[PDB]
This record gives C-alpha cells, structure tokens and sequence, in this order.
RNA sequence: GGGAUAAGUGCUGAAAGCAUCUAAGCAUGAAGCCCCCCUCAAGAUGAGAUUUCCCAACUGGUUAUAAGAUCCCUCAAAG
RNA sequence: UUGGCACCUCGAUGUCGGCUCAUCGCAUCCUGGGGCUGUAGUCGGUCCCAAGGGUUGGGCUGUUCGCCCAUUAAAGCGGUA
RNA sequence: UAACUUGGGAGUCAGAACAUGGGUGAUAAGGUCCGUGUUCGAAAGGGAAACAGCCCAGACCACCAGCUAAGGUCCCAAAAUAUAUGUUAAGUGGAAAAGGAUGUGGCGUUGUGACACUGCGCCGAAAAUGUACCGGGGCUAAACAUAUUACCGAAGCUGUGGAUUGUCCUUUG
C-alpha cells in the first residue's frame, strides 16, 4: 500500500510510516497536511491510477522544517579575471506520512 | 595489351566485355586488346 | 623505435648449427667427431639430433 | 531521493547459450553485447555488472554478406618498426572463429574497467559441444 | 641534462625501496656465549674452532 | 617442399538462340602472403600442461615445521 | 625543387656536406611472374603484378648535384626538422 | 519604448573566421583589401568524434520533475533492428576531373534493332611511423530517394522553492 504523491513539482513515492524531504510547505512545525496530488494508488492492495486518481489523498505530520547544507556556488573564467562566488541552503520541510 | 583509362574498339571485330569489373576488349588482331576502361 | 640495436649482455643464447657430418662414432669410448666446432664451451651440453632438413 | 541502485548482494547472473550458426555477424554480436553489459533486465546501473553469462556456440558457422569473405582485412601492429599484419575474415572464420566473434563483441563493449569484467563473460566455441554443463545454461533466442 | 621536473615525494620514496640493508648474517658463538659473524674469528673471546 | 593468391592463361556457360575466362561453378599461376627453418615466449591476469615429492598437533584459526630455497663460505664454464 | 602567404616559435626551434645508425613509400635499378611487339635465336622496347632481399670502390670539387676511372646482377627515386 | 540635449568618467585606434557583392592574386591560399550580415572577441550549455568564429541556443541559485531545439534511435551511447514505396553491390555510403564503357532503373520518341533526357553506380584513382577518408565495432540494410508517425535530446521553455533590483497601489500585498 504506496501511493505516488505530486507534491512540489516532483512526484514522491510514498508509503506509511516514512519520513520524506520536501520542499517549502507553508504550515509550521508539527502540523497536519493533505496531499491530493496523488496519480497512482495501492501496492499489493489495488492498483489504480488516472491522471489523478481523484478518490484516494494522503496526511502526513509536519515533522520539521529546515535549511539544507549549504552549497557554495563558485566559478570562474580563466584569463578573464572573472570569478564569481554565492551560497545556498536550499530550504526544505520533512513530513511523516501519518495516513494514505 | 593495352591498360589504358579509355578502351574502345579500334577494328570492326573488336568486342567491349567486362571482367571482374574492368571494362575490355576482346580482339582477333591480338594488339587490338585493352582493359582499364 | 623497437629492436634498436643497443649495448647489453651478450652471448649465452641457444643458438642451432646444421648439417653436421659426423666424422666417427668411436664405441667403448663413448664419444662422436662431429665436423666442424659445435656452440658452447668446454663441458657445454650439447644436444645432438638428425638434420630438419 | 528512491532509486534503487545494484549491490553486490542485490545482482544475480545467468547463463545463456546462442546458436552462431546463420547469424550475421554484427547482427547477432549487437544483441550478445546488450546481454553482456545487462540491459535485459530491469535493476541495471552503470557502476556495476548486472549483465549475464553467455556462451556462444557454432562460431564456425556464421554468414558475412556480399563480398566480405574477401574483404575485410583485420589488421593488428606488433609495435616494432614496419610490422603489420593482416588476415581476411574468410581466413580467419576457417582458421579461428572462436576470435572472430570475440573480437566482433569486444568492440561493442566500453574500453573500460569495468568494460574487461564484462567482456571476460563470454565464452565463444567453435562447434555444438561447451563443457559448461555444470552452470544450466539457458536457451536464448535473438530478440 | 638537469630534471624537466621535480620528483614527488612519492617517487622519491619508491626508488628509495630498496635503499635497505641487510642484517649480516651472524649467529652465536658455542664458546664465547655471544654473537659472532658466520665464518669468522670470534670477536670477545679468542677463538674458531671450526 | 606445400595452402591461398596478383598480373596472366584458361575450362565449362547463359545473361544475349550465337560470342563470351564469370554472373553460378572448376582449374593453373610470383623472389611477394600464410606455412616449413632459426630463436623468445603462460604477467598468454585466457596466468596452460606432464611427471615427482611433501602433508600434523593443538584452538572461528594459528604454529613452528616438511619437501624445498637460501643467509654464510670455496669458486667459474657465468658475471 | 623555385616560389606565394606570413599562421607557431626572436625571456634562442643551431647551419650545408660527410661519419654512425638506420626506418618507411613505390612512381621498380637488379633478381621473380606476364601481355604486345616493326619479338627468327641471343639481345632488346613498352606496358602490367610485385617492396622479400640487394643496390660498388676510387679521382676532382666544402661541396650536393656533376664529369671521369675500374667493376656489378644492379650501381633506383623519394620521405623521416 | 526608446531618442535627444547639457554635464562628470572612461576604454578602444593589432581585429578573426563564416555566408555573401566585388578588387588583387592564378575564378591559388586558414592570402590581402573594401560593402552587408552573424558569431568569437567578451559566451558557458547541446550537435559537428576531438575543434574560438560552423548549426541550435544567451547560465541569478537549488531540484534524482515535464516539453521541445540543432542533431539522432543496431552496440560503444539516451531514444524505431519503426512504417509505405523504390534505387544502389560499390563497403558506393564513408575524399577528385577530362575521357571511356551491352552496369543498372525511369520516362518519352522510334524500324526485336536505334535514340534525347534522366536516378544510382564502375574505371580514370600512386607516398612515405600504423589500418588510417564511417569516431570504433559492425552494416547489403544499420546506405540512399519521398511521405507518415513515435521518441531521445540543452544551463532553451515549463513546474516548485529561494535572492536581489525595479514599475503598477485591486487590497503597499
């Protein structure tokens, strides 16, 4: 019993009882969220999809919501004296799928 | 015999042929032979 | 490029000489006069056989 | 994020048997360095050999086209100055077929390390009998 | 002709692997009670004896 | 001395009722090709093979020992 | 080969000819195999396949090339800074 | 949705290839000189094997999402051993002429012979370290010609989140 949740541009499979990595959910820390973006349901129990498969959503428990590692973007052009320096903590938010 | 990059019969008794892809000239008067077309 | 002909060890090879005659075979000594002078040195083994060709 | 990646404990490997008797030989060394590599099969990546076992029989037996008995000569340097050699594939499907076909699938298999693991798979024998008997060997038909 | 470039310190180890020296071969002497060099008179006390 | 061949010479034969060494098919034909002759070569990691020898005492493994090979010494046909 | 251009090298890419050592191409000088000859034979001429091996020693000139001498089966033509 | 003016501040005055109109040269040159354009200069990404200038396309940053561009789908190497109809036997594809020639297909005109145009092929076709003019294997279809689909394919576009500049106030959002 997995399901196939489009959350942030991305489809995600999930099953029960398992931590996920998304991006930026706007609710806060320990809170309930509904998925309907869900295309394809059931593992050994069913198999149904459709575009969206319209009947069956998802609840996870807002679990934390963070910054990544930052990654530091740097580059160069050589004999050009050009270089070019940033950083990034992509922002993410975990979830526990609490219900399918 | 006559290997040159144009055969073409000299005498009215010689005959064009082909072997193994050459282009020759089969003749009675044996100078009249060529290939190489 | 290979086979470049350079200074190194020489000699020691296990070179073949052919058409030798055998001048006698001398029994009860135990010894063959082959003609002419065979490779090694003195005591060198010396395998003796019948011409390949 | 999931995707399931091939271990050391997740791969397993078959063995195959390919009758070169009729084939062409690029047509039929295609499909032998597809199995060789292991893309057959659903659990395939790169950084490891999920590929199979295969044994290629009756290499006396496979078929040019047009004029390539004749043609197609194989060269080969020996790296010393001005030696080359060279042997048509009429000459050499008499004299060798077993290097042949190795040769035909070697060169569809990367120059890699991990390319050498692979092309040391292939077990290549000219006639009907491999002594692989103890491995099950599979029927494999080309696909 | 002078280096093109300079060698590692890994290059340089590796040449220098067999920049060892052996033991000399020795072994103990029946009467001097000690270690003298096989072949050899005995260094502390006198004699060979061989 | 062979086996396959280049130029070459053909033999049979239609395409083309004939002609045709060629398309099917079959012969012959070079100091040249591959052999044969000489050597090196299993690090040929595709690591081949034949013969002979050796093989026990304790705690999952280890130990010294065996057959064997050396350290050390006298040397040369080797360096 | 004689040139044309001026693209790399002027904080350096050393000249011609010999000596040592060669290695490669074939547009073959000899030796091997053929066709055609205005090829009687010997001896040739011109094409065709062929690169396995061989291809001299002196005089004169810095000399290469070049002429001469005495032979040879032959005294090849080129590339590799 | 730029333009001009008046001010402060500069840098540039060695240009290159590609297409194209010319001069010069020899209807030589990656030659040289000018008109027009593009790119490089100062431009990363994909294709051309490798390759500033060739074809596609302009990188704010993260993503293990989707759609396409040149170019491609037998294996190396992602996606058609797709589809319908024909041509080519040379490995042509995958270096080159004058000229030669019962190669072969189309089409038309002609008295089984002869002809104009044509499609694709053959010969002409010889160089030096090593095959060595498809990137390699290999290919008689995995080559060509015309038409249908599918798909792969980029840092292009889209989706999501984020960061700085702006302009409009729906509601200073």
């Amino acid at each position: 019993m997995f399901a196939i949740i489009e959350t942030g541009g991305k489809q995600i499979k999930v099953e029960e009882g398992q931590e996920i990595f998304v991006e930026k959910l706007d609710v806060n820390e320990g809170d309930t969220f509904t998925f309907d973006k869900v295309l394809f349901v059931g593992g050994d129990s069913v198999k149904v999809g459709a575009p969206t498969v319209e009947g069956a959503t998802v609840t996870a428990t807002v679990n934390k919501q963070g910054r990544g590692k930052k990654i530091t973007v740097f580059t160069y052009k050589r004999r050009k004296n050009s270089k070019r320096k940033k950083g990034h903590r992509q922002p993410y938010t975990k979830l526990t799928i609490d219900k399918i | 015999m006559k290997v040159r990059p144009s055969v073409k019969p000299i005498c009215e008794k010689c005959k064009v042929i082909k072997r193994k892809g050459k282009v020759m000239v089969i003749c009675e008067n044996p100078k009249h032979k060529q290939r190489q077309g | 490029f290979k086979g470049q002909k350079m200074p190194g060890r020489m000699g020691g090879n296990t070179v073949t000489v052919q058409n030798l005659e055998v001048v006698q075979v001398d029994t009860e000594n135990k010894v063959i006069l082959v003609k002419g002078n065979v490779p090694g040195p003195k005591k060198g083994l010396v395998e003796i056989r019948t011409s390949i060709k | 994020r999931q995707t399931f990646m091939a271990n050391e404990s997740n791969i397993e490997r078959k063995w195959y048997v390919i009758d070169a008797e009729g084939q062409t030989l690029g047509r039929l060394s295609s499909e032998v360095a597809s199995i060789l590599r292991g893309k057959n099969k659903v659990t395939y990546t790169p950084h490891v050999d999920t590929g199979d076992y295969v044994i290629v029989i009756n290499a006396s037996k496979i078929e040019f086209t047009g004029n390539k008995e004749t043609d197609k000569v194989y060269y080969r340097h020996s790296n010393h100055p001005g030696g080359i050699k060279s042997i048509t594939a009429g000459e050499l499907r008499r004299t060798n077929p077993e290097r042949l076909i190795e040769n035909s699938i070697k060169g569809m298999l990367p120059s890699t390390r991990l390319g050498e693991k692979q092309g040391k798979k292939l077990f290549v024998y000219g006639g009907a009998e491999h002594p692989h008997a103890a491995q099950q060997p599979e029927n494999y038909e080309l696909r | 002709a002078v280096p093109k470039r300079r060698t590692s310190k890994t290059r340089k180890n590796k040449r220098r692997t067999h920049f060892k020296i052996s033991v000399p071969g020795m072994t103990e002497c029946p009467n001097c009670g000690e270690y003298k060099l096989s072949h050899r008179v005995c260094k502390n006390c006198g004699s060979y004896n061989g």
